[PDB]
């Protein structure tokens, strides 16, 4: 099946984090669902895990500060978790978990346990927890070697990540390269993504790169020119 | 919460798992790349999910001294990830964590020339009263690099934020730097070039005011 992840990308610190689970390809009330979680400079961490009669349960180590629920209308998990703090940030994935049962003994002593494995995936969302406010981000053209030129836009100035790049929607993938984004002095992040067009192609092509910043809900169409 | 593991290109790989079962156990053995969906490469000790390659094999729980061991025949550049092993047994109970993830480092791979790019502030750019030029390499392994900025003959010492080589897109490294300065700065200096140091190889790209 196919799982998305959806966020607000930043949460002050004593507030209440909030994160969807949108699934497709099966039905969702004959699975058993999870959440999991991973900090920078920290692994996987399982966050919990519900049943398919919507009885949850949760690691001992969030402190009862996760609830997780499932809605049958629109297909969707979702994930609460209240009084965040600076730790809390991490990549949120949810996934699909299976139970095996593993014995070996009498079923009757007790001679077994049940274990659970995830098999199914999502790419995640990010979610920072700040007290700073979001900023849209500055985008500026790179106008344009061997029958080719580099052709790119520059994106400053934006807090905090997800942030989208994209080229002509899905017409151009063809040397469409971004760059990891950097972390300045001031906080603030910028990264940069080219592509590398023949030399023939431009003043008869069109390229326009779209930005797009979710927690600060812009949305900006640049154009290079040369 | 990472235990290196340099292996060499084309053989085996055998990643013991930090835990010790106690008893009847249930090993989980996952992949995860950064910035992508962890896969299961492994549920049970001797079962394989649909796609996943067989060069992925467990050990199972035939007695109870074999350790759980997730052998990697025939490594690729491509298997280099974090490898978690997700224990359960009857003695431990329900096992929250993923435990310790070993990281895999392929070892043996060719040496690529670093492909540098060299952008000047923009026009947009100066007329908001800033100016920074955009150093991007990319194609270059391993990840040691040296970027420096020398405005003509006079070198740059503030002003200069590289990123990590953490992009790995096609296996190979990548990074981004920038250098911040005032139009003023920008049209003072004749020319500003971009020095990258790779495997100690010098490669340099200039831009200049026009
Ligand atoms: C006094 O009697 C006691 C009870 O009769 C007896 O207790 C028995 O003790 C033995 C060892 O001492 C235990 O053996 C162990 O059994 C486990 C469990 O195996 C069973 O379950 C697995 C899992 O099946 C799941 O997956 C399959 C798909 O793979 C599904 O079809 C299935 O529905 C489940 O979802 C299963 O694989 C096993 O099947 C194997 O064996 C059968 C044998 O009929 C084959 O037909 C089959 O093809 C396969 O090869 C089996 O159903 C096992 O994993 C261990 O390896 C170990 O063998 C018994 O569990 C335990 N209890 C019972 C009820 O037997 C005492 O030992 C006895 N004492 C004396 C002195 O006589
Ligand atoms: C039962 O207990 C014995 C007690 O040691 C175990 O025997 C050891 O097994 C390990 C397995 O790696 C060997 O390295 C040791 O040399 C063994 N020691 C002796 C004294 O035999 C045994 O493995 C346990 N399990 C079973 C099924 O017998």
């Amino acid at each position: 099946v196919q799982l998305q992840e959806s966020g607000p990308g930043l949460v002050r610190p004593s507030e209440t984090l909030s994160v969807t689970c949108i699934v497709s390809g099966g039905s969702i009330s004959n699975y058993y669902w999870t959440w999991i979680r991973q900090s920078p400079g920290k692994g996987l961490e399982w966050i919990g895990y519900i049943s398919d009669r919507e009885t949850t349960t949760y690691n001992p180590s969030l402190n009862s500060r996760a609830v997780i629920s499932r809605d049958t209308s629109k297909n969707q998990l979702s994930l609460q978790l209240r009084s965040v703090t600076t730790a809390d940030t991490a990549i949120y994935f949810c996934a699909t978990a299976r139970r095996g049962q593993r014995i070996y003994g009498v079923v009757s002593f007790g001679e077994f346990f049940y274990y659970y494995y995830m098999d199914v995936w999502g790419k995640g969302t990010a979610v920072t927890v700040s007290s700073a406010s979001t900023k849209g981000p500055s985008v500026f053209p790179l106008a344009p070697s061997g029958g080719t030129a580099a052709l790119g836009c520059l994106v400053k100035d934006y807090f905090p990540e997800p942030v989208t790049v994209s080229w002509n929607s899905g017409a151009l993938t063809s040397g469409v390269h971004t760059f990891p984004a950097v972390l300045q002095s001031s906080g603030l992040y910028s990264l940069s993504s080219v592509v590398t067009v023949p030399s023939s192609s431009l003043g008869t092509q069109t390229y326009i790169c779209n930005v797009n910043h979710k927690p600060s809900n812009t949305k900006v169409d640049k154009k290079v020119e040369p | 919460y990472v235990s290196p593991l340099s292996v060499a290109l084309g053989e085996t790989a055998r990643i013991s798992c930090g835990r010790q079962a106690l008893g009847s156990r249930a090993v989980q053995w996952y992949q995860h790349k950064p910035g992508q969906a962890p896969i299961l490469l492994i549920y049970n000790n001797q079962d394989r999910p649909s796609g996943i390659p067989e060069r992925f094999s467990g050990t199972p729980d035939i007695n109870f001294g074999t350790t759980a061991t997730l052998t990697i025949s025939g490594v690729e550049v491509g298997d280099e990830a974090d490898y978690y092993c997700h224990m359960w047994d009857s003695r431990s109970g329900f096992s929250w964590s993923f435990g310790g993830a070993t990281r895999l480092t392929v070892l043996s791979q060719p040496k690529a020339a670093p492909s540098v790019t060299l952008f000047p502030p923009s026009s947009e750019e100066l007329q908001a009263n800033k100016a920074t030029l955009v150093c991007l390499i990319s194609d270059f392994y391993p990840g040691a690099v040296t970027v420096a900025w020398k405005a003509d003959s006079s070198p740059v010492k503030a002003g200069v934020e590289t990123t990590t080589p953490s992009k790995q897109s096609n296996n190979k490294y990548a990074a981004s730097s920038y250098l911040s300065l005032t139009p003023e700065q920008w049209k003072s200096h004749k020319s500003y070039s971009c020095q990258v140091t790779h495997e100690g190889s010098t490669v340099e790209k200039t831009v200049a005011p026009t």
